[PDB]
């Protein structure tokens, strides 16, 4: 489960950059580690 | 001729940088000090004509995204006035002259002379490579070509040479008004891997040295002064930081303008007092 999926965008000297934030809720008996990775094939995100 | 230092950096960097990364031998000389691991990993990535990854360069505050794997970033920086001249005068010229060019040419066989042809009117000649034309050669310029006499130079009908010359525009003599400007410009390499940044900065230092021999640098942009900052995290709001070591480049150049004179005296009449 995921909540508050946010695409925070910073306009900078280096260019534009995306710093999104989101909150997740997991299942039982699963231990997650720092800098683990998730990917959602079903959901698509537009970019230019 | 107001000088846009930022444009000059981009014009010089883009071709020369590609050439340096193209071959491996030069990179080894550049990265001679670095350890084996960092040296080859960088070479595996960017070096060689067959490099999948590539470096990019651009100015600050672009509305698009840059290749943050490896990128050169430039921003204009401060500027200051350092030295003036009386009446703000720099120089006087009898001919409207543009840029100074270097061109290659081959001698051509005329009857009395051997002549080189150039893409534009010669205006002021500066040098032909390793020729000290004597008075008996009677070196002279004509339009877009330079000529010297044939006799006792007959082995040189096929002479292949480089020529340094100036672009002529008009015969309108005029003065120069301007002063010297001490300008600073910032350059920084960007990456999400610190080792790449250090290699990237070192590559930059070399091409700055090579630019010291350039025509534009020798004639227009003089007195380099380089200053390096400390490696810092440029960005922290992301999955990983961006690291880059800023560098500061200083230049001395002239902000010049052309003032044209029309008061050409040609006649001169003497009349004595009636008394």
């Amino acid at each position: 489960a995921i909540q508050s999926q946010e695409k925070g965008t910073n306009q900078l000297d280096i260019g534009i950059l995306d710093t999104g934030t989101a909150i997740g809720t997991t299942q039982l008996e699963k231990r997650i580690s720092y800098r683990d990775r998730f990917t959602v094939p079903e959901v698509l995100m537009p970019q230019q | 001729a107001i000088t846009s230092v930022d444009s000059y950096l981009l014009s010089e960097i883009k071709p020369r940088l590609n050439t340096v990364l193209e071959n491996c031998y030069i990179i080894d000389e550049v990265l001679k000090d670095f350890d084996y691991q960092t040296r080859e990993s960088f070479k595996e990535a960017f070096c060689g004509k067959n490099a999948q990854h590539e470096v990019t360069v651009g100015f600050n505050f672009p509305k698009f995204k840059n290749n943050y794997e490896a990128h050169y970033l430039i921003q204009l920086g401060q500027g200051q006035e350092t030295k003036n001249s009386l009446g703000s005068i720099q120089s006087s010229y009898f001919e409207a002259t543009g840029d100074t060019l270097v061109e290659s040419s081959t001698a051509i066989r005329e009857d009395d002379k051997l002549v080189f042809t150039v893409s534009k009117p010669i205006g002021e000649l500066i040098k032909v490579e390793d020729i000290e034309f004597a008075k008996y050669d009677n070196l002279q310029v004509e339009g877009n070509k330079v000529s010297f006499k044939y006799q006792t130079n007959e082995d040189y009908e096929n002479y292949n040479a480089n020529i340094i010359f100036t672009e002529k525009k008009n015969d309108s003599k005029g003065l120069v008004k301007g002063f010297t400007v001490e300008e600073q410009v910032t350059v920084v390499g960007l990456s999400f891997n610190v080792d790449v940044a250090r290699c990237l900065d070192a590559v930059l230092k070399m091409i700055l040295i090579s630019m010291r021999d350039s025509i534009e640098e020798q004639q227009t942009f003089q007195l380099q002064n380089l200053s390096f900052g400390d490696i810092a995290p440029i960005i922290e709001d992301g999955d990983s930081m961006i690291f880059g070591r800023p560098t500061i480049i200083k230049y001395t150049s002239s902000l010049d303008l052309d003032y044209t004179i029309t008061q050409d005296i040609n006649k001169l009449t003497f009349k004595e007092r009636k008394d």
